This record gives structure tokens, C-alpha cells and sequence, in this order.
RNA sequence: AUUGAAAAAAAUAAUAUAUAUUAUAUAUAUUAAUUAUAAAUUGAAAUAUGUUUAAUUGAAUAUAUUUUAGUAAUAGAUAAAAAUAUGUACAGUAAAAUUGUAAGGAAAACAAUAAUAACUUUCUC
RNA sequence: GAAAGAAUUAAAUUAAUAUAAUGGUAUAACUGUGCGAUAAUUGUAACACAAACGAGUGAAACAAGUACGUAAGUAUGGCA
């Protein structure tokens, strides 16, 4: 009951013949964070990408960075909605107002 | 001395005195043999020739060794046939090729050579050699070697007095130096006329000048003056140059000129196109009847 | 020269219209026609390339400008400045 | 019953003919033998007729 | 086969022979691998490598500094115990068997400027489980670590026979790639740099971790993998994505002079060491 | 005829597949042959020239340091032992990263913590 | 430009052929190959790219450090360092390498492949021990040549044989071939080809072979019977081709008797030794030393005592078979020898 | 041979031709191919013939012809999971146990686990 | 001082051997691979082990043909 695809006579590759495998890649530049860049041999066909979080931004990486910005996922939620939909409500002011609950 | 079966039964195959002994070469290992005689000590000395036994014998009996010598392999007893009839029919080349440069010599040549078997055998023995991988130098000695050999062979077996040695050997001697300043091959393996190296070189730089200013075979006159001049180029060439030299020359179709490519006159011979990677378009080149040697 | 085929049948999946724009992007190998003559050699294509040579595939989003690798205190020869080579090793003397 | 006695005859026509065991049904067996009253090796054949038992081919060239 | 008996006939010479290159067959494995005229042959420099560098230029000298002890000896393993003469029969008795281990371990050299830990190899092992119904998503991992690694991955079949887990014999489920060079360079890279810096709740490598004679190995999750590059740009195209494992293996006598090493190439470390 | 995941999985397979997906063999010309052989020769002795003088600097680097063990030793065994601790749980500064093909916007930062 | 200059280097670390230099040297990529001769070939041919810039630096460095060995070989005195430092110098010449692996290694001509420079001694040393040598040595093996007649063999000189008289057609003699009666049966000629410095005035060499499966039914054994025998033959690295031209009958401490097998006598080995003499310095020229043909058995014959006694140092070797057939009656009668035993089939 | 560049050659081996010898050798010429093999209304590319735009010529453009797409694993003389269990030639060494690794645990797959005295070559002080 | 090669030494026959047990096997008889499908052929078989006879086991050698191997040589089914 298992898929699998049946084997075709597998063509000999008689002594000599025995060629390297030599993918097809491209010089890709890869862009960090800050505006570090490093060439990386790629397959896939496109030559730049930027990269939203990368090490550059991340504090276990950068322990003595003071300022470190903070960005995730664009896929829906706080930084999406919730900020356009209450753009009249703000403050971290307004926290301390919900700071505690002064509960046992 | 001493072989193994299918059972790992361990059987002699000489006549001898079994011995069991342990080979330093390979430890942790017994060993049985048979050594040739009993004085003999079976782990034999590396270095040393190994104790082979003949064991056959002689065939005194003359009607058993006349049987023995007559007798063959079933493969030597089919062939037996088929290589006799080559033989008879390299026979016959090289008898042809005796008589074919007897009459050469005598007419072609007004050279008065004493011996004429002897010297055609010396130029027939050059020839082959000089067929095979063989500078001219070494081609005429070794001929010159195989005639003096087979005259000590022969005066060896038949007892002949050493003045007939000497004067046999001396009489090769001289032949062999005639024909030597006086006969040589054309690159082809035909006998001609004498030709020094020296000689050899001018007339090369004379063939090579006279056809550099004659190669542009506008009409077939001049074809015939080119091709004449290949005539009796293989006298001062090697086949290498020659093969080189008309390949350079007798090209079957010449460059195209604007003589050569006109598009003006019908029946440009064919349309014949190509294509061009530089304007990645086909073209069509109409070639004009003086642009083929065939033709002209 | 000894490069592979580039698979563009995965990556480019059909009637994608990224797919037809790389399509148009690249520029087609000269294919095997009787009757005509080639100087360099019959053209010999599979998978849409010669392999006779080799292959070139022609690939907020703004362009990645790399930054320049020479910077100010080069130009300046300032010698106090941490940046002055970039590449090198610098030592406290 | 699971073996077969079956009578390779020669390809020549010299009469000489094996008996070699077969399975139920394997291939069609050809073997090359020697053949005395020739003195050479020649082919040999099944005598009878077998009912070979089926088999799918190889595919060598792509198929679909 | 009249018999089944191997000796080699001893020589008489000590030139030492070899029969592939005196037999007219094959006349192209008789060139290297490396040399232009082999079928077999691949450029290696291509391009220069960073990461190498950054260990030749800076880390060399100072691992040499770190691991350094003065006048330190070498430790020797638990090799075989020979037995004491005091019976008749010990002439012929095989040594005994390590003190705590069946295994003989290695010897533990002072290092030195000839050996500093450096690395060797990379290898990626996946074994997709799920395998044991679905063959054909076996060959889904072949094409992921292809992707990622760069290399031709080789594939990993089963060996081991667990009914109560549905495991049969003989069956393909994974792929392995084997990286040395520059390639493994630009893979522990690119793990460092994109992969690893995406995980929520990351640490690190655990100290416990690895080989007692080097070696230290990790694992990624299953949507781990979709940080790559080359899975992010084809998200479409890479419906199921599934985890593996890693092993880096290192010229460290042992572990902790890895972890130092690795370190040298933004690796964390989290736990406590043994 | 065939399911999608298998038309699917054939063409990741083709992608991993050499079937007819490589060139014509490499073929270089007998004096081309002799370039490049030179070409890799110098390569090769270049690639060890460079090694050798990181090995040679590592030897000198290991005998400075000896004879300053040897040296504090005598002198001031007070610092030696600190010296001579063991490193087993060493770790770089993770602010030390491999280099980069190209700078970052920011050289350098002159704030810590 | 240590490599281009030739006031002192031999004109052999050169390409001969101009177009062919012009090419390998050339400055872009205008001139097409010379060894691609047809020019529609020409034409469909390709060079790799950036192929002529990456050459030229690698000249140059090999051209430096060709130089500095040069200057370092210049101030040594010791011949064999002398040797080894050209040797290092020249090897990586192109022009010395396209010399060398494109034109005849075995009939060198003077032009191309000198065997007097080191550089082409050594690569013919190294060539030879890749394959001729590895080839050789196992033929002796297999046929238990060596211990039957010498301890063992350390190969330091090529050595190849022809029959060139018999029949008339050029064939180099492969190690452990089979041939007629007909094709050995007038005289063969050596090439003892040298790879080691040897001082090529003094030195000399003799040349023996020996059948060491001659039937002796006295004890029914074997014994080895001298077949060709020459002593004190002079050598030189490019022409050292052994023939009648190169000895006189002097040098014959026995004459060449063709391999005249018996029919059912089994295989006989023909096994060519190449020795050397001994060398004895604080004298001036060969040291030529008289055979002492009184012994000199020529039908049971020690090879082993006979190199003891003169103090012979082997250095190369050759082997050939011979069984019998029609021939060999023919042979007997043209060399007048009694006719041939004939054996039975079976060994009792 | 014609096809953009402005007398040749001196290796092994392959191919084509020829011929010397009771010798599977020599002479000349040139360095092919090396992952393929039928079958596609449909996808891609290409050349040729016209048109429109934009001499030439870029793009689009209709047709004819052809080529690519049948997309399928071994790329290593492969080496302890499965299939060819008798011949020959070449080559290699298993297994347990231990330490680790996402699911993974006692049991799945991967990696590591005895010592370099002497010799050859290369680089280097 | 370093890199590569040839490798050497120790351990190992507990894994593996178509199949029980025993003996043998790393020089592998175990495993991988190219060619192959040939000797899983054909007439005389001396001489031995074993043995009451009938039978059984190893096999030198002569002759014909085939496969592999550059060659030496191996193959008259399976390590026994
Ligand atoms: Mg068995
Ligand atoms: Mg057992
Ligand atoms: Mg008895
Ligand atoms: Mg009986
Ligand atoms: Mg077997």
C-alpha cells in the first residue's frame, strides 16, 4: 500500500564516464540588515534579497548594542491593524496606568 | 610440489619426499610440500633457482620421433594451408619486385652491375626496410649486414677457406656501395636515379618558389603547369610534404574572391548557404565556375 | 564552460507571468535546420541551451547598492580612526 | 512438482542434445556447448515447447 | 573452482607494482580526478572564501594562545592491557579489552602550531520517518538539502527492522550530503547569519552536546528550514518542509576546544559544560 | 495516467537528474593543455608558500610564548599560575563576526552596553 | 628572464617550431593553434577564456623562481646537487614539458629531447617508471626469470631489443613476448637507455643472455646455456643503440646463437641481462678488463659466479620466448648444428 | 577545400587508407563522440518569406520549416539494507560497545572512537 | 618545521559465508565493481583416500573448443 514510483532501468555509467555535478547557481548578493552585504552562490534565480531580521538585529548576537531595532513577520496583526484601526488612543505613559493590578 | 582440491585434499604433483614445514613469509600458517630429494630442505632459499624436474624424456626410437615431430595441434593442422598460400603469394610480390627492378636498373639506369641477383636482394631487403620505421642510414646497413651474414653462416657450415670469406664479403662490400651513390627510393619505394640531400634542398626551395607565385589557377593551363610540376616532386619530398604541399595548393575549391562569388551571370553553379553568427542570418553565397578546381 | 542546464521548468512554473517575463528576458539558441550550413559546428540543444559553450540567464524593493569598501578616513589619511582600513588589522601604537 | 526435465538440442543439425533442469517456469533456456561430432561450441535450444511464464519488458526508452 | 585457498606468491623485488596503469583498459581513471583531461574533473578555487580567512587571519593565532598549556604532556587513551607473565597461559592469549571501555581510545597531544583546532566537515543527515507509507517524499529531502547545502545529496535507506515502529528493511526515506571546503564555509555561514537568528526562542548549542573527540552536533526543526533562502523565495513551490540533523566535525582533540573554536564563527552556546 | 504529487516529485527529481543537463565535454587543445598545467603549478606552489609562512609565524608565536611561561615562571610565580588556568570554557565576543563582502551603514559604534 | 636567455642553457629547453612558441607566448588571442590543422576545425576549436593573462603571471612566477635556483645551482660544487638543482630549475618550463610529453621519448632527437640535460633525464627516468618499468619487472616476475638466474633486478637503465636483421620489419621486442624461430634467428640489437649521471666517458657495460631451461638429462634438470655474450661496450645518454656498429669482434666473448628450442622440450625463457662494469678510480680512461674465455662454458653456464667473479652490477633486463616449430630445422642447418631432440608429450 | 585572424612535422592511443614479414607491425592524414535511442492539437526556441511601425536595422506582426519538452534517481571500479547464489580481472575490510544529535525513547538514521618509528615527493627556516 | 603518498604495526574471523553443526577464511573462501554468461563444455583418465562387493572422494596428465586477464594464468559449478 505504500506510493512508490517504479524504477526505470537505470542507464549505465560504464568507468570514465563518471562526471561531477555541477549545479547551476548564480553570484547572489545577499543585503543584511544594516547595509552589509555578502555574495552567496544561490540556485534559486534572482541576484538580491534583503533580509528583515538577520543576526545584525537580534540581541543574543549583538549583547553590548545599546540601540537595537526590533522587526518581525509582516503577515497581519499589531504593526498591520492594530495601529491604523486605534491611530487616536496613545501612550509607555498609558502602560503605567495598567501597571498593576494590586492583587495578592 | 604439491596441489589442493575441491575438499581442501592436499595432493603431490611431483615425484618427491613430503616434508612438513612452516614458510617464514607467511606466519601462523602450516605448510606441506614435496622436496625433489631427500636431501633436499623444503623451505627452499628465497634467492636461489627453484628445483625443477624435467621428468620427460628422449624419443631414441626414430619411427616414434619421426610420429612426435609430425604430429600438431589441431589449430597448426587447419592453418597449416592458409599460411602456405600467403607465403607463395609474397613469394610471387617479391619476385615480381626482383624482376620489376632488374629491369629498372638495366634500362631505366645504364648501371653495369656484376651481380645481379645479388643486387636486387639488397635493394628489395631496402625497400622493406625502408617500407618499415626506418631512417635511410640505418636501412641500408642492416640490408647490408642480413647479405654479409648468411656468408659467415655459410662458409661456417660449409667449411669454406677464409680468402673466399674475404673476397665474398669484399664483392657485398662494393655492390652495396654502388648502389648506395647510385640508386635511391622517391617516396613512393621506386627505384630512381641518385639524388644528394644537399640537391634534395634546392630543389625543394626551387618547387616551393615556382608554385608560391602560381597559385591563383585562373585557367586550366595553369592547373596543368601546377599539376605538372607535382611530377617528379616525390623525388626531393617526403610524403609528408607532399601530401602537405597539395592540400595547400590543389585546394578542390579555391578562397572567395569577388572574381571568384558574382551573383551577375546565371547558373552560378548553386545557391550554397551558410550562415553567418555575426548578423545571425542566413546567407547565400552563388560560387562562380572558376572557384572549383574540378571545373575551372 | 562545464556549467549544467539551468532548470527554468521548476522554478517558473507555466502561464506564470514571472515565467513568460523571464522568457522574454533571455535570448534563444541558434537550432539544427537541414539544408543550411553552420562553420562553428551542428548546434547540439537540449532543454533549450547549446552544449557546445556555456549558458547565460539573465535574471520597498530597491537595488542593493553595496557600500563602498574605500571610506572617509582613507581618502583623509586620518590616522586616529578605527576605519582607516577596513580589511587590514589595525594595532594600538 | 516444482523442477522440469527439458532436451536442448543442437543448433547444428548434428543430434546431439542436453537434458538440463529448469524451474516451473523460467525463461526460455539458450546455452552455448560443445558439440562432438561438429568439434566446435554451438547454440542449443528447447526441443519442445514451455509455457514460459510472463514478464513485463524493460523500458528503456521513456515512455508517456 | 577446483579449490578456495588464498596465498599470494611472494616477490623478488621491491618495486612496487600496480596493475591499473599497465592495463590498457579504463584509459581515463588513469588520470587524476583533479587533472583537466579527466572526465571526472571539477574546478575547486573558484572563488575565495571569508569565513576560512577569518579563521586563518585571526582565530589561528589566538586559539594557540587560548588552549595553550605550559609544558603540558600527552594523555595517553585506554588502550588494550597486555596480560602479566605469572601462567603458562599467556603466551598466546589476546590482550584484554580497555579498563571501562570495549573500545580504545585516542591519545591527547599538547597543542601545538601544527594542530589547532580547525575544521574538516559538515554532514547533514535527514531521515524522514513519515517515509514508511510515502516513498515519494523521500526524494522532497534529497531536493531540500540540495537546495540548501549546494551539493548532491546521497540518499539514506533503512537497516534496521522495528515492527512496533512499521519499519521495513530496505527502503529509502532520507538523504545525506557529506560538505568539506569552501561549500561547508558558506553553509555555516548562511546558518549563522539567516537560520539561526530566526527562531523565537533560541539559546543556542547545549554544552552537553557532541563526540568526546570532537564533534558537535544540533538539530533543526521542521519550520526551521523554511528561513533558507532559496525555500523563502519559492514558498509556493515547498508545500512540506521537515527537519534534520547537523555534525560538524573538527580537527578539537576534544569538545570543549571545539566549542571555542565554533564559537570563533557566531555559534552560542547556553548550557552547562560537563 | 500519473498522480500530481508524482508529476510534481519527477520534476524535483529531474532538477537533482543529469539527464540531459550537461555540456559537452570539456576539450582543450595539446599546447591549451600545457597553459593550463603551468596555470595550476604555480597555483599549487603559491597555495603552499602562503601556508608554510602561517606555519612558520605559528612557530615563532609558540616559542614566544614559552619563554615568557619559562621567564614568569621564575620570576613571579604569583602571576604564572594565573596564567597558566585553564580556558575550557573560553568563548569569543560574539561582537566579532566573520568579515563581510561589504561594509555596513554604521563602521563602527563608540556606546557599549 | 632566466628561461629566455640561452648563452648558456642548451638550445633543447626550447620549442623548435616557431608558430607553435609565438602561440604558447602569445600576447591576445589572434593566432590560432597549430596542432588543429584543418581550418574548419580551426575554426570550431574554442580556447577557454582569461586563459593567456592568468598564463603570463604564472610564467613569471615560475620564471623567478626558476632563477633563484639557477643563482643557487651557479655557487654548489657537488655534481649530483648540481644535477638536482637544474633539474628543480627547468622542470617547470612549458617549453621543457611540450618537448617532452608531445615528441618520441625512446628515439630522442638531439633538437628536442636531449638526454645530456637533467631536466629530460629526469622526466624520461620518472616516464619510464611509470609504466616500462612497472611492466618489465612483473614479466620477470610471473616467469620466475629472476631467481632462476639473478637474486633479484634494481632497474636503473631502460633496455629494449629488436630483431631487426632477421626479417626485416621494425618492431620493438615487448618484455615476455612469443616469437618464431624465423624472427630471432639472426642477431638482436639493445637500446640501453640511461637515466642516472654516469660518467658516460669511462663507464662500460656488458650484455648477456641466457636460457636457463636448456633440458640436461644427465640429471634430469635444467641447465643455462649462454646465448650472446659482449663485454667493455662504450654508452651515451643520446646514442647508446647496441649494434654491430658499436663493437667490434673484440667485445664477442661469444657469438649469438639463435633460439633453437626441442620439440616437447617445453617454454625457454631468453632473459637479456644489462650489467655495468666496475669503476676504479686514480686512472685515466675506460677500465677496460680482459674475459677470461678459458672457462666460459657457454653450455652450463653460472650466471650468478660469473658476476661474482668480475664484480658486475645489473642495472636492466629483457625476456622473450621461444617454443618450437616448423622453422627451427632450418635454422639448425643455416647455423650447422646437429638436428634437434625430439621428447615425448608426457612427463613420467 | 570554401567559411572573421595573418610551408609544415618530430609523443601514447583511436579512426581512415596503404602494405612489409610463416612477427596483430610500419608509413601518411586528422584528433570524432563520451549520458544518447520511436511516439507531443497544446509549452519554449530558432531560420526563412511579407506587413506595420520604428536606408540599414530594433520591436511587434501572419505563415512555412525545423529544433527543444516524453521532463525518472546510479556521476563512484560505487564496498556490510534489498535484489544476478556458477566464470574471470581489480579493489576493500567487517561486528559489538561508547559519546552525541528535532520528533527519537532500550530499539529507526547520521557522525566520531588504536600508534606513526622508518621511506618518497613538495614547500619552507 | 609542515602537506601529501606509499604504507607498516596491533586488534579482528565475535559480522559474513544460500541452508544444521563442525573445521577454514582478512593472503580473505566475506564485500564492491568491469567483462561475462563462459568451464553448469567434450573423448582418454594414471595414481591415491576409502573400501567385502555394489558403490563413494581428490586428481596429475594428453587431446578439441569457450570466457576473463596486458600478461602470468584461472575456470570440468557453489569454502568443505
Ligand atoms: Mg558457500
Ligand atoms: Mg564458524
Ligand atoms: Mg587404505
Ligand atoms: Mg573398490
Ligand atoms: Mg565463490
Amino acid at each position: 500500500t505504500r506510493i512508490t514510483l517504479p524504477r526505470r532501468p537505470a542507464k549505465k555509467i560504464q568507468l570514465g564516464k563518471s562526471r561531477p555535478a555541477i549545479y547551476h547557481q548564480f553570484n547572489v548578493k545577499m543585503e543584511l540588515s544594516d547595509g552589509s552585504v555578502v555574495i552567496r552562490r544561490s540556485q534559486y534565480p534572482k541576484g538580491e534579497i534583503r533580509l528583515i531580521q538577520d543576526q545584525r538585529n537580534n540581541p543574543l548576537w549583538n549583547p553590548s548594542r545599546d540601540d537595537l531595532v526590533v522587526v518581525d513577520a509582516n503577515s497581519g496583526g499589531s504593526l498591520d491593524r492594530f495601529n491604523k484601526r486605534y491611530s487616536s488612543l496613545f501612550s509607555t505613559v498609558e502602560l503605567s496606568e495598567e501597571n498593576k493590578k494590586k492583587t495578592q | 610440489n604439491v596441489g589442493i582440491g575441491k575438499d581442501h585434499s592436499i595432493f603431490a604433483l611431483e615425484p618427491g619426499v613430503v616434508r612438513y614445514y612452516l614458510d617464514p613469509f607467511h606466519p601462523k600458517r602450516k605448510f606441506i610440500g614435496v622436496a625433489l630429494r631427500r636431501d633436499l630442505k623444503l623451505p627452499s632459499p628465497h634467492f636461489e633457482p627453484t628445483v625443477r624436474r624435467f621428468g620427460r624424456f628422449e624419443l631414441t626410437n626414430k619411427r616414434a620421433a619421426y610420429k612426435e615431430e609430425n604430429s600438431i595441434s589441431r589449430k597448426d593442422y587447419l592453418a597449416k594451408p592458409n599460411i602456405l598460400k600467403q607465403l607463395e603469394v609474397r613469394e610471387s610480390k617479391r619476385k615480381e619486385l626482383q624482376d620489376k627492378l632488374s629491369k629498372v636498373l638495366r634500362d631505366e639506369l645504364k648501371l653495369d652491375i656484376k651481380d645481379i641477383e645479388l643486387a636486387t636482394s639488397y635493394l628489395i631487403r631496402v625497400r622493406a626496410s625502408l617500407k618499415n620505421g626506418y631512417p635511410i642510414e640505418d636501412a641500408r646497413f642492416n640490408s647490408r649486414y642480413y647479405l654479409k651474414e648468411e656468408e659467415r653462416l655459410k662458409a661456417r657450415r660449409e667449411s669454406w677457406t677464409n680468402e673466399k670469406l674475404s673476397e665474398s664479403l669484399s664483392k657485398i662490400d662494393e655492390c652495396s656501395d654502388l648502389l648506395n651513390s647510385s640508386t635511391s627510393f622517391n617516396n613512393k619505394l621506386e627505384l630512381h636515379q641518385y639524388i644528394s640531400e644537399q640537391e634534395k634542398q634546392a630543389l625543394k626551395a626551387k618547387l616551393l618558389e615556382d608554385l608560391e607565385k602560381s597559385q591563383h589557377l585562373e585557367t586550366k593551363k595553369d592547373k596543368n603547369y601546377i599539376k605538372a610540376l607535382f611530377k617528379d616532386a616525390c623525388n626531393f619530398l617526403t610524403l609528408s610534404e607532399e601530401v602537405h604541399l597539395r592540400r595547400k595548393y590543389l585546394k578542390s575549391v579555391f578562397p572567395e574572391t569577388d572574381s571568384t562569388v558574382e551573383t551577375k551571370s546565371g547558373k552560378k553553379s548553386i545557391v550554397s548557404r551558410r550562415f553567418d553568427y555575426t548578423k545571425n542570418k542566413v546567407e547565400v553565397i552563388a560560387r562562380s565556375r572558376r572557384a572549383f578546381l574540378s571545373k575551372l | 564552460r562545464l556549467m549544467w542546464t539551468f532548470p527554468a521548468y521548476f522554478y517558473f512554473k507555466k502561464g506564470t507571468v514571472a515565467e513568460h517575463k523571464f522568457l522574454s528576458l533571455q535570448k534563444g539558441p541558434i537550432s539544427k535546420k537541414n539544408g543550411i550550413w553552420f562553420p562553428r559546428g551542428i548546434p547540439d540543444i537540449k532543454h533549450g541551451r547549446e552544449r557546445s559553450t556555456k549558458q547565460e540567464v539573465k535574471l520597498v524593493n530597491r537595488p542593493v547598492i553595496p557600500n563602498d569598501r574605500i571610506t572617509e578616513a582613507d581618502r583623509s589619511n586620518d590616522m586616529k580612526s578605527l576605519e582607516r582600513q577596513l580589511s587590514r588589522t589595525l594595532y594600538l601604537l | 512438482s516444482k523442477n522440469s526435465v527439458i532436451k536442448l538440442l543442437s543448433t547444428a543439425a548434428s543430434g546431439y542434445s542436453r537434458y538440463i533442469s529448469i524451474k516451473k517456469g523460467a525463461p526460455l533456456v539458450t546455452q552455448v556447448r560443445y558439440d562432438p561430432v561438429v568439434k566446435r561450441h554451438v547454440l542449443f535450444k528447447e526441443a519442445k515447447k514451455r509455457k514460459v511464464a510472463e514478464r513485463k519488458p524493460l523500458d528503456f526508452l521513456r515512455t508517456a | 573452482p577446483k579449490s578456495a585457498c588464498s596465498l599470494v606468491k611472494p616477490v623478488h623485488h621491491l618495486v612496487k607494482i600496480d596493475k591499473s596503469k599497465l592495463s590498457p583498459r579504463f584509459p581515463e581513471l588513469k588520470y587524476d580526478k583533479s587533472d583537466i583531461r579527466s572526465p571526472g574533473f571539477k574546478p575547486k578555487d573558484t572563488h575565495a572564501d571569508r569565513l576560512n580567512d577569518h579563521y586563518l587571519n585571526t582565530l589561528q593565532s589566538d586559539l594557540l594562545l587560548i588552549n595553550y598549556s605550559h609544558n603540558a604532556a600527552v594523555v595517553k587513551g585506554l588502550k588494550q592491557r597486555a596480560w602479566s607473565g605469572d601462567s603458562p597461559y599467556h603466551l598466546n592469549r589476546p590482550p584484554k579489552n580497555p579498563r571501562g571501555s570495549k573500545a580504545q581510545l585516542p591519545d591527547i597531544h599538547p597543542i601545538k602550531w601544527s594542530n589547532i583546532p580547525g575544521l574538516e566537515s559538515v554532514v547533514i543527515n535527514c531521515f524522514v520517518r513519515e517515509a514508511r507509507e510515502n516513498q515519494l517524499l523521500a526524494i522532497t529531502a534529497a531536493l531540500q538539502l540540495q537546495q540548501i547545502t549546494g551539493c548532491k545529496p546521497h540518499p539514506i535507506f533503512s537497516k534496521n527492522d522495528v515492527p512496533t515502529w512499521k519499519l521495513r528493511k530496505g527502503h529509502q526515506m532520507g538523504a545525506k550530503v557529506e560538505l568539506k571546503g569552501k561549500e561547508m564555509s558558506q553553509f555555516l555561514s548562511t546558518l549563522t547569519e539567516i537560520v539561526l537568528p530566526r527562531i523565537r526562542e533560541y539559546k543556542g548549542i547545549s554544552n552537553q552536546s557532541g563526540n568526546r573527540f570532537g564533534g558537535i552536533s544540533f538539530g533543526l526543526t521542521a519550520e526551521d528550514i523554511k528561513f533558507f533562502p532559496e525555500i523563502d523565495a519559492n514558498q509556493d513551490s515547498w508545500p512540506k518542509t521537515f527537519g534534520m540533523h547537523i555534525n560538524i566535525n573538527t580537527s578539537a582533540q576534544l569538545d570543549y576546544q571545539a566549542r571555542t573554536l565554533l564559537s570563533g564563527f557566531q555559534f552560542p552556546f547556553f548550557g552547562e559544560e560537563k | 495516467s500519473l498522480s500530481p504529487l508524482a508529476q510534481r516529485v519527477v520534476t524535483q527529481l529531474s532538477v537533482m537528474s543529469a539527464s540531459r543537463k550537461q555540456p559537452k565535454l570539456l576539450k582543450l587543445a595539446r599546447e591549451d593543455l600545457i597553459k593550463h598545467q603551468t596555470i595550476e603549478k604555480c597555483w599549487s606552489i603559491y597555495q603552499q608558500q602562503q601556508r608554510e609562512r602561517r606555519n612558520l609565524q605559528l612557530e615563532l608565536q609558540y616559542k614566544s610564548i614559552e619563554r615568557s611561561m619559562n621567564l614568569l615562571q621564575e620570576l613571579s610565580p604569583r602571576l604564572f599560575e594565573a596564567a597558566n588556568a585553564s580556558e575550557k570554557g573560553k568563548r569569543f565576543p560574539m561582537e566579532m563576526k566573520v568579515p563581510t563582502d561589504f561594509p555596513p551603514n554604521t563602521l563602527w559604534h563608540y556606546n557599549f552596553r | 628572464h632566466i628561461w629566455s636567455d640561452f648563452t648558456t642553457r642548451p638550445s633543447s629547453l626550447s620549442i623548435q617550431s616557431s608558430k607553435v612558441k609565438n602561440y604558447l607566448f602569445q600576447k591576445k588571442a589572434s593566432l590560432d593553434p597549430p596542432s588543429i590543422s584543418r581550418r574548419s576545425n580551426r575554426i570550431k576549436y574554442s580556447p577557454p577564456e582569461h586563459i593567456d593573462e592568468i598564463f603570463r603571471m604564472s610564467y613569471d612566477f615560475l620564471e623567478q623562481r626558476s632563477s633563484k635556483f639557477y643563482e643557487l645551482a651557479n655557487k654548489t660544487k657537488n655534481p649530483l646537487k648540481k644535477d638536482a638543482l637544474l633539474i628543480k630549475a627547468e622542470i617547470n618550463n612549458p617549453e621543457v614539458q611540450y618537448n617532452f610529453q608531445f615528441n618520441n621519448k625512446l628515439n630522442n632527437v638531439k633538437d628536442i629531447i636531449d638526454y645530456d640535460v637533467p631536466v629530460y633525464r629526469h622526466l624520461g627516468k620518472q616516464h619510464w617508471e611509470s609504466y616500462g618499468q612497472m611492466l618489465l619487472m612483473q614479466r620477470l616476475e610471473t616467469l620466475a626469470a629472476i631467481p632462476d638466474t639473478l637474486p633479484t633486478l634494481v632497474p636503473r637503465a631502460e633496455v629494449n631489443i629488436k630483431f631487426p636483421f632477421s626479417t626485416g620489419v621494425n618492431k620493438w621486442i615487448e618484455p615476455g613476448e612469443f616469437l618464431s624461430s624465423n624472427v630471432t634467428s639472426m642477431r638482436p640489437i639493445f637500446k640501453i637507455q640511461e637515466y642516472e649521471l654516469v660518467n658516460v666517458e669511462k663507464q662500460l657495460y656488458t650484455v648477456l643472455i641466457v636460457n636457463p631451461d636448456v633440458p640436461d638429462l644427465s640429471n634430469d634438470s635444467f641447465k643455462t646455456a649462454l646465448c650472446y655474450g659482449l663485454v667493455n661496450i662504450n654508452l651515451t645518454y643520446n646514442d647508446n643503440l647496441i649494434d654491430p656498429r658499436k663493437f667490434h669482434s673484440s667485445n664477442i666473448i661469444a657469438d649469438y646463437l639463435p633460439p633453437v628450442p626441442e620439440k616437447n622440450a617445453g617454454k625457454q625463457r631468453f632473459v637479456v641481462w644489462v650489467f655495468r662494469q666496475p669503476l676504479i678510480e686514480d686512472k685515466q680512461g675506460p677500465n677496460m678488463l680482459e674475459i677470461d674465455r678459458k672457462e666460459l662454458s657457454r653450455d652450463d653456464f653460472d650466471i650468478r659466479q660469473f658476476t661474482k667473479k668480475y664484480n658486475l652490477t645489473a642495472i636492466g633486463a629483457h625476456i622473450w620466448r621461444s617454443e618450437w616449430d616448423a622453422k627451427v630445422a632450418a635454422v639448425r642447418e643455416k647455423y650447422g648444428l646437429p638436428p634437434g631432440r625430439v621428447f615425448s608429450r608426457v612427463r613420467r
